């Protein structure tokens, strides 16, 4: 499938 | 390991998409993550993720946890070579350490904190 890009969130 | 992905896609073909993605995004590690047997908790929509190096082992079960819908009381394990790795690792380390040979870093995650 497929790739799940993550993106982390700011505090 | 016992993983799905590896019995779906041969070797030769995720070596090459591993290496190129290391290539389109060095700041980025590519994780297979899947439950491993006999864990009862809930199911994965998606396998493959691609995680920036500097999140934490922390950060990704957050993450996880709520893909699966799990309360923050519901216990959740990573396993990667049989080993849970420490929270307070980033993805990046674990990946440098543990990548297999098709640049790929696979996670296993079970409801059970003995291997298994």
């Amino acid at each position: 499938n497929n790739w799940i890009p993550v993106i982390p969130p700011i505090p | 390991m016992k993983f799905v992905y590896k019995e779906e896609h041969p070797f030769e073909k995720r070596r090459s998409e591993g290496e190129k993605i290391r290539k389109k995004y060095p700041d980025r590690v590519p994780v297979i993550v899947e439950k491993a047997p006999k864990a009862r908790i809930g199911d994965l929509d998606k396998k493959k993720y691609l995680v920036p190096s500097d999140l934490t082992v922390g950060q990704f079960y957050f993450l996880i946890r709520k893909r699966i819908h799990l309360r923050a009381e519901d216990a959740l394990f990573f396993f990667v070579n049989n080993v849970i790795p420490p929270t307070s690792a980033t993805m990046g380390q674990l990946y440098q350490e543990h990548h297999e040979e098709d640049f790929f870093l696979y996670i296993a995650y079970s409801d059970e904190s003995v291997y298994g």
